[PDB]
DNA sequence: TTTTTTTTTTTTTTTTTTTTTTTTT
């Protein structure tokens, strides 16, 4: 019997004792060489945490065998590298089952540690940032009907359902349910009697200004014998289909974030904007070279309107909007940039408010600086580029005289934080290591 | 040629006794012409400085220096300025991790 | 057609199949390039402006052209420009140099090298 | 030996695709 941790390719003789504290589905693939099933799965002990992979003949063997939170004698497998990309888990190793491998369950639980749940309050789940595990217990108020998509990404038709949980907070949250899970979703009983119900390692989105998703790692129980879930229902059956609730908000994407950072490669590979519905996205790009001409145009000083002015015959400055003219033409950003990383380059679109950062001017000093010499304008404008910024920006379709274009337009552009940058690259370079 | 100047804390030192290394700290007390330095891997380093050095008004800095032969001391070969009169050193920590980690791109 | 993150390192590691064709790093074209480094020495010729550059991983020349006395000797610069090598010698054009806004981006850009060298390879 | 983490939502502003360092060491 040998801790988790103390388990090596160093050492083939050996037993451990875990808890299964999360199972995936049966996945299957099909490519060149290849074609078969997979399935793995997450160990606990005292002494730390391991994943374990079965492949073809071992789900037969195992699937059936291997269930959540139940403790089993796992014996004579393989202990690999891990591959960090394709797991949560901190350690160097995992397990993968062999035709030797021996699994028992054992009715001694005991020395096994139990999955202690960290519940968040549904009122507190706006403290808690994006795209981010969490643990969330509550009341099923109700639930969505099944939704297929395809997606734009993997373009692979997808199977969704959202539910509504609450809690003394009196605050209603959206979780979206995946797969198979979703589908045999209210053949679970006990789903209309408003269960309560108990997640692990949920995904915190920012859609509907929180919201949940769920993982191949997610856990949902329905209604559990944990303290917690009595408490609410002693809660609720007594003055909670009584109270109303706050549904978040600030159709479903529940658990979704609204832009996710994607390569320069990734905006134009999975064809983002290329349909009607405007697609968002976050880019960490950097100013390779601003368009010099027609950069900006003459605006109605009016206000809040920015229509074009023309020089009628009275040489003024005449907006068709609100039907006056101007001795003084307000100069805005019709701002055309060439945005590079390593993974490509593009052409990104901004306004008079984005541009006027990304020249640290606005664009009436500019003009005034163009009036002087070109030499101290250009050199404004070189000066601008060989800067990183994160880009938050929408992609939509232009009918340019019968003819289609996708545009890419800045919403907002905030210069990179180099210290958090880094540690999110920390993270990813942890991965493959 | 430049041989390329590994970028350490203070755990590293020892690697390197009599070599070129680069060194990232917090000042903590400057003693005539030794500062004394936090690393980013908690641990201190003395380093001798350069007559002229200033570094005295200054928080975050960047040493490249040579090991000496005792095991955590340090001649200034130059000096770079960071922070203000916020440099994240978990980051620092990090980077010199990864780099160690990753030759082909940092050294020969 | 692509700006990748490299180290100084790097660069003089690139190969170029012979000819004078363009330099390859990870078996990708190395087209735009950039990077962060000290400025160790400056020479101005009336053409151009040549600085000797170290990155802590080797050193390079870069040279801009003239047709910024802000930068110094010993200070950090941020650099996008083009890998030539004339007459065996290597070097980088750059049409654009900065000097770093804080430490912190120098830490960033290893890892930024790091990680794109790791998304073209795998 | 062998493979992945999905959805979703909006301005008022010109024209419609743009040229990045150009030449010596
Ligand atoms: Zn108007």
């Amino acid at each position: 019997i040998y801790p988790i941790e103390g388990l090596s390719p160093y050492q083939n003789r050996w037993t451990i004792k875990a808890r299964v504290t999360s199972k995936s589905d049966i996945r299957h693939w099909s490519n060149q060489r290849g074609e078969g099933k997979l399935f793995s799965v997450n160990l606990l002990d005292d002494s730390g945490e391991i994943k374990a992979t079965g492949f073809n003949d071992a789900v037969d063997r195992f699937y059936p065998l291997l269930q959540e939170n139940h403790v089993y004698l796992i014996s004579k497998a393989r202990v690999n590298i891990a591959k960090k990309q394709f797991s949560n888990l901190q350690n160097e190793y995992e397990i993968t089952f062999e035709n030797s491998t021996e699994i028992e369950e054992c009715t001694d639980a005991t020395d096994v540690p139990e999955v202690k749940y960290e519940f968040v309050r549904i009122n507190e789940l706006e403290s808690v940032e994006a795209n981010q595990q969490c643990d969330v217990i509550g009341i099923l108020d109700s639930y969505g009907e099944l939704s297929e998509i395809v997606s734009k990404a993997s373009q692979r038709p997808v199977q969704k359902r959202e539910l509504t949980l609450v809690d003394q907070g009196n605050r209603s949250v959206k979780l979206t349910l995946w797969g198979k899970t979703a589908e045999t979703f209210p053949t679970n009983a006990g789903v209309d009697e408003k269960p309560v119900l108990a997640f692990k390692g949920v995904k915190v989105g920012d859609f509907g200004g929180r919201s949940l998703s769920m993982f191949s790692s997610s856990t949902m129980l329905i209604n559990p014998d944990i303290t917690e879930s009595h408490v609410l229902r002693g809660w609720y059956d007594n003055d909670g289909a009584h109270a109303q609730f706050q549904p978040y908000t600030n159709g479903g994407g529940a658990g979704a974030n609204m832009a996710e950072r994607r390569t320069i490669v990734q905006v134009k590979d999975e064809n983002l904007g290329m349909s009607e519905k405007p697609d968002y996205f976050n880019v960490r790009a950097t100013v390779v070279y601003i368009k010099q001409e027609n950069l900006y145009y003459t605006a109605c000083a009016s206000e809040g309107c920015n229509k074009k002015v023309n020089l009628d015959h009275e040489n003024n400055w005449r907006c068709e909007k609100c039907d006056r003219s101007y001795a003084t033409p307000e100069y805005r950003y019709i701002l055309s940039t060439n945005v590079a990383d390593a993974t490509g380059q593009m052409w990104l679109s901004g306004f008079n408010e984005d541009a006027t950062q990304l020249i640290g001017m606005s664009a009436g000093e500019l003009h005034k600086l163009r009036e002087e010499s070109e030499s101290e304008f250009s050199a404004a404008l070189h000066r601008a580029a060989n800067r990183m910024y994160m880009f938050n920006c929408r992609a939509k379709m232009d009918t340019f005289n019968d003819t289609a274009r996708v545009r890419y337009t800045i919403s907002r552009a905030a210069p990179v934080d180099f210290a958090k940058a880094g540690m999110e690259l920390v993270d990813a370079i942890r991965a493959y290591m | 040629m430049e041989k390329p100047t590994p970028l350490i804390n203070s755990s590293m030192l020892g690697q390197y006794v009599g070599q070129t290394v680069r060194i990232v700290g917090k000042v903590h007390k400057v003693t005539g012409n030794t500062l004394l330095m936090q690393t980013s891997d908690l641990g201190n380093v003395e380093i001798a400085m350069t007559p002229d050095s200033d570094v005295s008004s200054s928080t975050f800095v960047e040493v490249t220096g040579k090991v000496s032969d005792a095991g955590s001391s340090f001649q200034a070969n130059q000096i770079r300025e960071f922070t203000t009169v916020d440099v994240d050193l978990t980051l620092v920590e990090n980077v010199v991790q990864i780099s160690a980690a990753f030759p082909n791109l940092f050294s020969d | 057609n692509t700006l990748r993150p490299v180290t100084i390192r790097q660069i003089l590691n690139a190969e170029q199949p012979h000819p004078d064709a363009e330099f390859i790093l990870d078996g990708a074209e190395l087209g735009q390039l950039t990077f962060v480094a000290v400025v160790r020495n400056i020479s101005r010729n009336a053409t151009n402006v040549a600085y000797s550059v170290e990155d802590g991983t080797g050193q390079i020349e870069v040279r801009q052209w003239l047709d910024a006395s802000e930068i110094r000797n010993n200070v950090y610069v941020r650099v996008l420009g083009t890998l030539k090598s004339f007459q065996n010698r290597r070097s980088i054009s750059s049409g654009h140099m900065r000097p770093v806004i804080d430490y912190n981006e120098v830490m960033f850009h290893r890892l930024e090298a790091v990680h794109a060298h790791l998304q073209v390879t795998r």
